[PDB]
């Protein structure tokens, strides 16, 4: 909690300009910060707003320092410095503290040192929890599943059998990992189930949001690269493969057997077709209708934005009949 | 003649079940049939006549 | 079970029939029978009312002529329907008593007539108001505060430092106060931004199932009074929803979005972040909300279905609408 | 672990065995990853020329595939189907639970059938009926007076509300909610007055439901899921939705209230379907479908303009907005 | 100048049996027909467009 | 003409005239979004009855850059 500004500036490799004996109690926004609070500023436009901010210290760039109206920590990337200093003064609790007796742990489960299991959490057989692992309350970890060192589950997370989670991963509540993929063969109208015997491999330093679903593979595995981040309400179907350090926002639906490359950034509520591949360093804007593969990096977009209803009604009808007008235009030529 | 077209496409909204796209599309369909460039049956019949 | 006359007064309805009739529950026109009360709202349904074997039918003063049984005359049948369905509600409670199976921290303070379901978990510092019900398998994080009369169905997740008002209802699978999607890009790599903000939910808020409302980064995410949220919704960090605004199913909201009050977000709508939507706005289904909305009204988007072979042509011509625009001008 | 003679398997699958029938099969795998002791399959004729690269002991294929075979072959007419069958015979998938867990909470009014298993910390309410061979996953909740037919299985952390009826041989993945209040509210001068949902969810036989999907109870009448229906993850089935037998709903589909879907339909993922309407039989809706209106004739239906490079889309978008402008210029050009 | 065959092949290569050997989308075969219509200033009835499933078939139509 | 182009920017971009200075960037100073710069070009094309090639439209990121094209 409470720390000294000068010491804090050292841990952030920052340029302390002002009283170093200033005691910082926490982090806050410009709008809201008071005394004991350190904040930051990423946009140059909010330079004037520094004279309305009751914060003790503001993280800015060297070119912002003339505008400073308080103590200042200068850096190259205020936003990254915010991330770091926020971690130091992080008020966030843990999913649990050590092993709750309320839990139901199978005798064959192999625990690391300093493992925590939440209340009424259920661990199946053959499960291996690494060192400093934290299982939130009401969680369920399936048979023979591996969770790497320092990884943590919030309350009510579901991990199926044979799942492999790397080191220092975080999973928010409601999320389900390793459920049957949507695999069905058709016999004369009837659906015959295709047992999904693949798994989910999750790399290191992967963070998944809440109420997200990553299905196990049909035969081979579903793989999440390292340093990957996924938001809430995402659907990641069987046999999808995601490259290291890729980002997926909220509400993304991925079809099966999709390969997403490294350092991609998938916009929210986007919808991605399957059995195809996306190259490295691709950015799909929100609500992206990704019907085709993407071979070259860059930004891709789709979807007509909002219009007033009466305007839309007429916009929609003309597009639906755009072929008719394309023809009566071709004739006019 | 107009009325048969209305029936094919489908007060339009209150009695005959129209959606937001249909009343616009209905006007468009009359433009083609009658080649010429209104919320009830009666309003359509009288104007067009 | 109630008498039609004692029912007619609780709904402030003009009774037009035998007031000593016994009512047992609510049902639809097409399937209601003796013992049952129903309602109709669409004028087209008048000439079919006699076929309804309901004991009594809620309607208007204008529907009264076509009445074919005991009538309850009101101004808003749908509203009257809602209240008479509440009086005759058959829905149970998520829990009664406090379960021995439930795990409750010592530092947690409970009110009166509080119920906690089986195997539910209550962390430290939690305040539960009077007549508050926590369904089975639920989780309530540290220092979270749940106001009076609020109910959680089975398997709900409340994180730490969350504030729920009075008379709220949260369905199952729903998560409140999970880390917002906050990450700094350290040269390709993602560094986590701890989300130390909160979720403030007001009074009379109802939330559907498998919905996620994230805590704010530093400042708070706010769900105003009387707001209703459906299932499968994503309400990101630092979103602020005005009072009595309604959010239908499958809606994806970006962070730092401000929605005014009395707004109606159609389902599957997708709303961009760091902008405002003013009061009294309706967004239709599958809405693509890219820009702010400054004045009230209805806003829509999307090109609907066509037979597959037609869509193909529609699609390809639009993707080349530019060329088609060039052709148009070159002919002027 | 499983183990079976290639001959026995060929017989169980009704296949023409081309090769050593004494080969022992231990499981099923992909061509890329297959090992000795594994069987795989081939549907796409592009993989023909590659068949030599495979280390599988046997490959399931067709008659026209046999010439390119470089292993023992199980010839059939529909490989993807026999793959599905043999995948079942060699299934490794464990059970949601075995026997009755002590930590579980089962009300004494609960009627438990024969050979029923309930996992750890699961919660069975009053008046519940669980048929024979039913498996309730750990951490589940089953509301008052709900019945689950024999053979049906719930994985961990599934939520079933009250008065919900599930047929037999059903399967529901974790995170899924069945029987929650439909989105029913009456408006009183700005404010929302709740409409209690006293209807139910009726789920048929051999129905499979994905993870974190929500199927709401009807307002008065019932929400009905037909037999053989399969529903993927992240789906929303509104109150009073009726879905016909053998229909498929892929992931992330948003269904409105009082929607009726016929039999043998395929609703593509991320599709969004309006309410108080009907979709006929044998209808296929492609992904990201914007089903604004009813469908009366069988067939394939689609909507949506796919991706373009951002700079291109900016201009494509802006133009479609100004489309009424176009049709006024064109018409004036006549 | 340029032969018919060469012009057809050039259009195909730029746009991308179309579906099996090459890898057509539900749009590409349509877009290909439209591009062929433009290059050769001709209207292709969908009954005939529907018959264009190979490289040769495209060559054949124009021929 | 300078004034007229500038008037369009204010209407399209929604800013008072005093803010639309010659050295101002549409995106960086004036808040413009993914579609406004395109819509602005469209508005200029209509007002001044001219077709702007995309190689050049892409280089018009400030008002002054816009004034110069139009004068030419
Ligand atoms: C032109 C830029 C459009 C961006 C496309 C969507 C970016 C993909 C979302 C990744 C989420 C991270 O970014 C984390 C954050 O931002 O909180
Ligand atoms: C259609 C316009 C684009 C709409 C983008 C919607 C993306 C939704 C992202 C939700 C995840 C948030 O946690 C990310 C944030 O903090 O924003
Ligand atoms: C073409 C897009 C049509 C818009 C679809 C909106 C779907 C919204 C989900 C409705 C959830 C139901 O529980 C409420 C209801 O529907 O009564
Ligand atoms: C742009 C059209 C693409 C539409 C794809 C929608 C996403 C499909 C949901 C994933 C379902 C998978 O579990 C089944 C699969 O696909 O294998």
């Amino acid at each position: 909690a409470s720390i000294r500004l000068a010491d804090l500036a050292q841990q952030l490799d920052a340029e302390l300009h002002g009283d170093g004996d200033i005691v910082i109690t926490g982090v806050a926004s410009m709008q809201s910060a008071q005394t004991g609070h350190i904040t930051f500023m990423v946009n140059p436009k909010y330079r004037e707003h520094l004279g309305l901010c009751q914060a003790s210290a503001v993280v800015m760039t060297q070119d912002d320092l003339p505008f400073a109206k308080s103590a200042a920590l200068v850096v190259k990337n205020p936003y990254l410095t915010y991330a770091r200093m926020a971690q130091i003064l992080d008020t966030t609790p843990q999913p649990a503290q050590n092993i709750a007796p309320s839990a139901v742990i199978d005798a064959t489960a192999k625990l690391g040192n300093n493992v925590s299991i939440g209340a009424n959490a259920v661990i199946e057989s053959g499960v291996e929890l690494g060192d400093n692992v934290i299982i939130g309350a009401g969680c369920f970890v399936g048979k023979n599943s591996k969770i790497g060192a320092g990884s943590r589950l919030w309350a009510n997370v579901t991990i199926y059998h044979e799942i492999q989670i790397g080191q220092n991963c975080l999973i928010q509540s409601g999320t389900v990992v390793g459920a049957d993929g949507f695999g069905y063969a058709n016999d004369r109208g009837n659906w015959v189930k295709i047992p999904q015997i693949g798994r989910v491999i999750i790399g290191d330093r992967v963070e998944i949001g809440a109420c997200t679903t990553i299905d196990r593979g049909a035969l081979d595995d579903t793989i999440i690269g390292n340093g990957v981040i996924i938001d809430n309400q995402c659907q990641i179907a069987h046999n999808v493969v995601i490259g290291d350090n890729t980002a997926v926002a909220g509400g993304v639906i991925m079809a099966g057997s999709l390969k997403i490359g490294r350092y991609c950034m998938i916009g929210g509520a986007s919808v991605i077709n399957g059995h195809m591949e996306i190259c490295d360093k691709v950015t799909v804007t929100g609500m992206g209708m990704v019907m085709r593969p993407i071979t070259e990096p860059g930004v891709y977009s789709s979807g007509i934005p909002l219009q007033p209803n009466k305007v839309w009604r007429k916009t929609a009808a003309l597009v639906m009949n755009i072929d008719d007008m394309s023809k009566r235009l071709k004739s006019l030529e | 003649r107009v009325k048969k077209i209305i029936g094919e496409q489908l007060s339009f909204v209150e009695d005959l079940g129209a959606d937001s796209l249909d009343t616009v599309e209905l006007v468009m369909a009359l433009e083609e049939e009658f080649d010429t460039e209104i919320t009830t049956v009666q309003a359509a019949i009288d104007y067009i006549n």
